[PDB]
């Protein structure tokens, strides 16, 4: 079970910290049990989530996942 | 457990390491004793709730009095439902093998739920427990042992 | 990290005991220091780049080796953290001002100090000597702004002093 | 301010709101009433604040009126008049606000990169800010004076 | 964002100081705070039961805890109280802001998105924070189950 | 409190900002009502123990019943001396003014430790609602509110 | 997913036991596992000599090895043979669980998409899987090669 | 390492092919792993339950859990729990190795230092390892208790 | 890639030998190596004082660095200067490669994505990196500053 | 070390002649003694006493005096009451000294490591130094039992 | 150990004899002796006026002798002394045995342990035995300096 997840986070300290200032949007999968820490670390950010897709897994699937 | 085996070996990037495949093998053979049990404790569905309510509601009194959570006719009718899952799941871990496919729907999230709901998990250990000393009763000692693994693991899980 | 408030709730939680009138005591002291510890940290607070400034300017008066060759203010790069360290020392000094205790200076500052000036080659009497060029100024600057009695600015420094001391007695 | 720090902690670390986060709260409404009427004071009067501090900044350093400065020309000159009234802006919403962090946001963080490669010095930004100092806490009562004096030394240090 | 900070920004974009307006913006919630802070004492008191007695009252003994519903595994139960805490959580951290944009940047950003991936039921979801909002407010009182309510019908509303 | 702003403003490399200065100055103008609080809790701590077994008790009987771990006078002493370190607590935070010296010592790892000792945890926060009950009667209104603060603390921590 | 697994995830979502249909699919699972696990044996003996045989078949010598084709570079060479070894270990796990889902979940969930994107040719892919099936069926019988080529034609027929 | 793994090991470093002594070693590991097997299990069944009787018969009502000793703060309590029940596990896992290497690899590495650090009484440990020790004997039986009881005295002795 | 690599890729997907032209292809770049390095040389020497003085030239004193603009917050103006350096910083890189596909993996990926993202006005960024290109085609010269120009239009052209 | 010992290096490692606030130091010091002396003569007077009375009021009549308690055997009461005399006798040279460096060189040095390998209790340990401190403070009056117990309270908190 | 020492043990260990590459090694050694055993003499001379040469070089005049420093003291002096006496006089032994193992077991044992606990700086150290090695490869010349100055390069790189 794992999501397709297109997002963007700046960090808003990158002025203090004077680090690389590398790219901050992404399309990655996350497994099924990480994606709620991945979510949840997102927002801290305030950053936006574009869109959340189904790559693996069928939903209303009990066993077997 | 072929399953375990095969997202075993796929982590790595190897092929199933034959000694898996031999585990395969003699799980497919033990196969018909599996089915065999699985459908005695089938057929025989309600004797085992009424044997483990029997030995809980003797063992475990607050259940039964007003201040416990099966109180009334509702609530343990639940109760003896909530012992009809586990006694299902018991049997689909029964054919699988293993745990996995009972513990993916009744042990991964028990603890939250029994305790948003305010039944305590102990008493529900002493369900499986009285389920395991009714299906040990109903069975052979080699398949009493086989389903006293499994019920094993679910009154470890419980608690 | 311990305040004066929770070093008395420390001392009086490992005897298990309640509060008692001794404690109360010393709790009505730091309750009524407190309002003239703000207004200290307050006024070094307000002035404090320029404390850093004068810090340095006094401490190259006194030890002309500092700012020479064989020294270790010799360049830019090594002067500016010589300053970024006497903006450290201010900084937990007035921590331990606002806390009241010298477990701050204890716990962040004074425990890994010899590991790293030992490591880097860093002297050890410049920067005591540093440190109460320092605090003779931040007692300038208290008592400018009202404050009269100053012994509570004066005791952090002193603490860092004692513990950054090379012993010989 | 203190609602933004105690909702960011309290959200950081998975819980609900401390009590003695909350008495910091209602203590903070109390002290609002009076955060109101001296930001009611300093907009009344920043036409004298911003003429006082430009002219104790043409006192105290020459060298921005002399050719080859940057208060020389009248478009920079012209400038800087507006620039000490948002630097008084930032003291009027800061000493409403709690705490300095939104306007550090606004006006603080990168100070020296934008200042830098801009052509103004910052030592020069202590002096203005210094006499923006000097013209408010003239104008304002004692009290509210020792209150709202923080907030100025706080962007003085930030400068250098 | 706070209701002080929206007031702020707000002034700022115009380059406007503090008018009266804003003032009586700023001197209204500071009217409102102390109302704020005691409802969110006491929804702190006892989140566990209100999320609770909404289970009771609008999800259990449904066809969404048999079998073939979306509540039915034991781990999906604890998902379900999981998302309920947020819910109740939020909306207090919104409560005390007053002003509901951290639903917006922290709850409602990509739920429906997920809830569509998922699978989970949306009306269900919504008699589940209604039943939320009855609960609280019968708690709380009415007074301030009024600003209760209003975000977690904010909440209901951004995720239909 | 003055802990948790100085390591609030130390994970940041800034300095305590002059709003965390105008709440300590706050608690400091504050601390004399507070010690007497404290003091008022201190010295009549075995009325509220009395009172809040006195509740629970007549509450919650299954400690009293014999399956139940409060059986016996030796362990409803035990239950009494618990009731007697959380208000020892209570007096400790309210001194303190914010929760952290509370939480260090009675709240942050207690789930296991109760669970490991047999005792539910909702007696534990049914027994300090009766002692923030009996701490409301014995103090004046904003003595009892500013009790009930720290009381109210401990009685979510324990659920 | 297993077969056994289907079976139990069938049998659960209706809240149904264990009927004699599902007890007859897991019995025909139980009689079918044995030639399932010598024939995944076999496999796993040469998948090295599968792979070589069936490039040797249908990708060689043709305009694909030569410049200008896909597989002209070296690494893509070697990107080839990892694919093709890839289509047959998920095949052999996929025919020793019974069930294809593993093959939509690993393999077959965004490969056109990748396939796509790099330019790789379809159709000759489609051919090496063919060419693949037809050499495992030679090599472990028709008994057996049923079984293999039912989970390479489905690979064949999601990648078309 | 294994029993198993150890008699290959002392095979491998002389070169010596598996003679029979080596095969009787093995051999007689193959005859106690259905004992090994049956108390690994109930070991498993009931390990809160034995660290609970452990503590009560060890630890509890001295002064160790009064105020002053160790076991005072809920957060050392709760660390004394995690300890023990981390010498039932690995005692465990070297029971049914059969052979106490993961002992000395994963337990007794650093733990005489860690203790020391801490200032952990090393006295009430190894008491409190001998009562976890008398219960699991009672629990599982004399003659699988032999075999526990070796690995748990190995932790003993080596904590001292 | 370079544009010998470009070369060396050209002849290579055909399987090619070197020919004449890619000789005088690589010949050519052989020959113009000298003043791409100079050029690169003297841009490395000032490259804040070509950023700066297109702020001033295009950005400075508008709307853009007024309160609404997108360049009034202190770390929006520092993110400003950020993202002006890597437009004239990977242009150096493109020019001394002497082929642009350094511009098109690096920095003009997903730039369009981050822009509307954001809400970066797009069109006074291509007029800034016009700016730039004006600021370092003057100071480098005509001959340099063609190939200069080159790729910063095409950062302009891809950006819009 | 002394205090004046203590103030003499404080000065010394910094190459610090003996400013105003060492003089302060040593003149509040020199102002102290005489009630230190005083205190030390009348302590000095029933140590004997003072032991006696701190173990009827903590130590005796529970069952570390009884059997399986650590103050059962004669021998070990015999060295419980030299651990209380040492006590006490280190913290009167500490309070003489006005410095507690000699209760960490000489009394808690490797005083836990002895406590832990002896399995002595170190709560009841602590508790007895504390009727020790209530004894002594009431023996001496509170204007020196506050510098007791300053150091008394000093060997309970690193022994814990 | 020596170089003959160290010379029979590798070929002991194998059960070896001597071979020629054995005798190879000892004919050099005694080839090496005579300059060997004449800077022994010239160093055992006058190691005195080393010592005293070396801390003229490095230490003196420093921080290091100034209050504060580790010198400071004259009983610390006098150990700085010895402990470049005590590394001059074993690489003295070093040099004639010809083999650094006296070094590693003798010098090099715990002594980073005793100058970490003392508190003494370590590169101070290393610059010190640097100036001896620079005067002592002065003194005795550059042909017997060279394997002087690699045990006391030994000295120094094992005690960094
Ligand atoms: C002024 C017209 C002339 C001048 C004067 C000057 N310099 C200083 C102080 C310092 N100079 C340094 C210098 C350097 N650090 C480096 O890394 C390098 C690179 C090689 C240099 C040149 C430093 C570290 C100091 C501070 C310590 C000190 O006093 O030396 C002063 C004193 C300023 C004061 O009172 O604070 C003066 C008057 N230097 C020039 O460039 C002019 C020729
Ligand atoms: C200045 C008074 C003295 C001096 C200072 C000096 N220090 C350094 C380098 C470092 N100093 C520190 C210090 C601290 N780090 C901490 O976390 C704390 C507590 C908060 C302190 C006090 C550290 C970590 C360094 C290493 C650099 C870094 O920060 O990463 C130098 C540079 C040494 C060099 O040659 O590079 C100097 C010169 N030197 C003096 O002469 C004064 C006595
Ligand atoms: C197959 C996986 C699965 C599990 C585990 C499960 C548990 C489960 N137990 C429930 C209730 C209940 N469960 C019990 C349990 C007990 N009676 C006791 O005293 C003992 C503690 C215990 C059983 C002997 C009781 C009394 C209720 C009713 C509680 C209430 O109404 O609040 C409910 C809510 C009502 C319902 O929809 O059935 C769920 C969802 N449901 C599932 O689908
Ligand atoms: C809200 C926080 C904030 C502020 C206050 C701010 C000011 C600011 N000052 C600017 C320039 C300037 N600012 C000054 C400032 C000064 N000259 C002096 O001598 C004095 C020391 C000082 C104050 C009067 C000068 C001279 C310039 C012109 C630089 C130039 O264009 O050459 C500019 C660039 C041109 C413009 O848009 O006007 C901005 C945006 N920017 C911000 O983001
Ligand atoms: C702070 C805002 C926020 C929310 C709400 C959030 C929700 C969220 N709910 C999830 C699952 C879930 N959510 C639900 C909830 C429901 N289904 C129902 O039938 C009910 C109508 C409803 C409960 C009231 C269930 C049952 C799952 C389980 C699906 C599964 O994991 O298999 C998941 C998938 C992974 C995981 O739980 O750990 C996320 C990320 N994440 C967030 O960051
Ligand atoms: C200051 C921090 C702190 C806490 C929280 C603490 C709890 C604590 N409670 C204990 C026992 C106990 N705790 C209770 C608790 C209760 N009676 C009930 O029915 C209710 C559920 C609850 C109180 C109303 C009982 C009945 C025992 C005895 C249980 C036993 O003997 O197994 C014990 C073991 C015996 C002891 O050494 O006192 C500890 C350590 N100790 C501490 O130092
Ligand atoms: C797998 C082998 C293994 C062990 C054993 C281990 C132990 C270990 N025990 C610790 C603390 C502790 N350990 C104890 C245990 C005890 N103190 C007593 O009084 C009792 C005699 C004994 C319990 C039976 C206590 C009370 C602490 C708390 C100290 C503290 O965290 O403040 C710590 C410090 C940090 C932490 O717990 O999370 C470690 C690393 N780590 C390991 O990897
Ligand atoms: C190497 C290629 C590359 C680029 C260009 C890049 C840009 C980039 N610009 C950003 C923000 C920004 N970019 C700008 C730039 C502008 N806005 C304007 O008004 C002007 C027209 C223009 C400046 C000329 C501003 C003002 C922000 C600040 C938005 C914010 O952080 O709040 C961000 C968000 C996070 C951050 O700066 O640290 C990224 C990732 N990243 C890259 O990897």
């Amino acid at each position: 079970r794992l999501f397709k997840i297109t997002a963007l986070v700046p960090s808003l300290s990158r002025t203090r910290t004077q680090r690389e200032l590398q790219n901050t949007y992404f399309t990655k999968l996350v497994p099924y049990e990480n994606w709620f820490r991945e979510q949840q670390r997102i927002q801290k950010a305030g950053g936006k989530i574009i869109k959340v897709e189904l790559a693996t897994g069928k939903q209303g699937t009990n066993a077997g996942l | 457990i072929v399953t375990k085996s095969i997202v075993n070996a796929d982590a790595e990037a190897r092929y199933l390491s034959p000694g898996e495949l031999d585990r395969i093998k003699s799980f497919v053979a033990g196969g018909q004793q599996r089915l065999r049990i699985a459908q005695a404790l089938t057929d025989n569905r309600e004797r085992l709730v009424k044997q483990a309510g029997d030995q809980l509601f003797q063992k475990r009194p607050d259940v039964v009095s007003p201040g416990g959570n099966a109180y009334g006719q509702e609530m343990t009718a639940t109760c003896l439902r909530d012992l009809d899952y586990y006694l299902r799941l018991v049997t689909y871990g029964i054919v699988a093998g293993d745990v996995t496919p009972i513990e993916e729907i009744g042990v991964i999230g028990v603890r939250e739920m029994y305790k948003s709901l305010g039944t305590p998990i102990e008493a529900v250990g002493e369900g499986v427990r009285a389920l395991k000393n009714a299906a040990s009763t109903l069975l052979s000692a080699e398949d009493a042992a086989e389903a006293g693994s499994y019920f094993d693991y679910v009154v470890g899980a419980l608690q | 990290m311990r305040d004066a408030v929770t070093s008395l709730i420390k001392n009086y939680d490992v005897a298990g005991r309640y509060f008692d009138r001794n404690a109360i005591d010393t709790l009505k002291d730091y309750f009524d220091s407190g309002t003239a510890r703000v207004q200290a940290a307050a006024a070094i607070n307000s002035n404090a780049a320029a404390l850093v400034k004068q810090a340095g300017s006094k401490l190259f008066e006194e030890l002309p080796e500092l700012i020479r060759p064989g020294g270790n203010a010799y360049t830019t790069r090594r002067l500016a953290a010589c300053l970024r360290d006497m903006d450290y020392y201010l900084r937990y000094a007035t921590y331990a001002l606002v806390a009241g205790n010298t477990n701050v200076l204890d716990e962040r500052v004074l425990q890994g100090l010899r590991e790293t000036y030992n490591s880097l080659g860093v002297p050890i009497g410049p920067t005591v000597r540093g440190v109460q060029i320092l605090k003779d100024l931040v007692k300038e600057q208290v008592a400018g702004a009202g404050i009269a009695n100053t012994t509570f600015v004066e005791e952090p420094f002193d603490h860092i002093t004692r513990e950054l001391s090379e012993r010989d007695v | 301010t203190v609602i933004s720090q105690v909702i960011l902690q309290a959200d950081d670390e998975l819980r609900y709101p401390s009590s003695g986060e909350l008495k910091s709260i209602s203590d903070f409404l109390q002290t609002g009433v009076q955060r109101t009427r001296i930001v009611a004071t300093l907009a009344e009067n920043e036409k004298k604040i911003v003429q006082e501090a430009t002219k104790q900044l043409w006192q105290k350093r020459p060298d921005f009126i002399a050719p080859g400065g940057n208060a020389y020309g009248e478009r920079q000159r012209a400038l800087c008049i507006r620039d000490f009234g948002w630097y008084l802006r930032l003291i009027t919403y800061g000493v409403l606000a709690g705490d300095i962090e939104p306007i550090e946001k606004i006006g603080i963080i990168g100070v020296r990169e934008m200042y830098n490669s801009l052509g103004v010095p910052v030592p020069g930004m202590v002096e203005a800010i210094n006499s923006l100092k000097k013209a408010s806490l003239d104008l304002l009562s004692s009290e509210d004076a020792a209150a709202a004096a923080p907030y100025f030394d706080y962007i003085i240090q930030a400068m250098s | 964002q706070d209701a002080i900070t929206a007031v702020i920004n707000s002034a700022d974009v115009q380059g406007k100081y503090l008018d009266t307006a804003a003032l009586e913006k700023l001197k209204a919630y500071f009217s409102t705070g102390e109302l704020r802070v005691r409802a969110a004492t006491t929804i702190s008191a006892n989140a566990a039961a209100i999320v609770k007695e909404a289970v009771a009252k609008s999800l259990l003994y449904s066809d969404i805890t048999r079998p073939g519903g979306n509540m039915y595994t034991t781990r999906r139960y604890a998902a379900c109280i999981r998302d309920l805490d947020y819910y109740l959580r939020y909306a207090t951290y919104a409560m005390l802001a007053g002003d509901p944009s951290i639903l917006d940047e922290r709850v409602l950003n990509g739920l429906k998105e997920t809830y569509n991936s998922l699978g989970v039921p949306v009306g269900a979801t919504v008699q589940a924070i209604q039943a939320i909002k009855e609960v609280t407010a019968s708690l709380v009182g009415a007074d301030a189950g009024k600003e209760m309510g209003i975000y977690l019908d904010y909440i209901s509303s951004g995720l239909s």
